[PDB]
């Protein structure tokens, strides 16, 4: 399973090439990036922490995460 | 006769360019993937992916670009015509 290159006649592999990724899948990129900020928002404070709290912070800090021995949600 | 010497290409799915260069990447259909050149008459933006291409038959190398798909379900209900049924 690995993309190649292959000469037409002589089926002699020329290229490798990057790999398989459906442009149905791709369609899940993002490139616009949303903006809404937090300050949008009202009221959600609770969870809007949580939802920092179990993917910023995991992100941008897994060395205080074992510092603590856990895991990261 | 003057585009019977004129040209058919087989419509092409892209799957993606390549860079420090172009040869962009592509799966037609009923047959599979060539990784091929493009036309020249097409810069290297004005064919994103996802982009259903037309590729000189033979010689497999984009030859101009399209637009997308949408079925014949979707179109077969456009209206054309209008309702005469005033306020």
């Amino acid at each position: 399973g690995d993309l190649v290159g292959v000469n037409k006649d002589s089926y002699l592999i020329l290229e490798t090439l990057p790999t398989e990724y459906d442009s149905r899948v791709k369609a899940m990129e993002v490139d616009e990036r949303p903006t809404e900020q937090y300050s949008d928002i009202g009221g959600l404070d609770k969870q809007i922490q949580e939802l920092v709290e179990a993917i910023v912070l995991p992100m941008n800090h897994k060395e205080k995460f074992e510092n603590l021995g856990i895991q990261p949600p | 006769q003057s585009e019977q010497p004129l040209q058919v290409a087989r419509c092409t799915k892209i799957i993606n360019a390549d860079s420090e260069d172009p040869k962009y990447i592509i799966n037609v259909k009923q047959f599979a993937k060539f990784v091929v050149d493009l036309s020249d008459q097409v810069a290297p933006t004005d064919i994103e992916e996802g982009m259903r291409v037309g590729v000189d038959r033979n010689k497999y190398q984009i030859h101009i670009p399209l637009p997308p798909k949408i079925d014949p379900t979707v179109t077969m209900m456009q209206v054309e015509e209008k309702p005469d049924v005033t306020y």
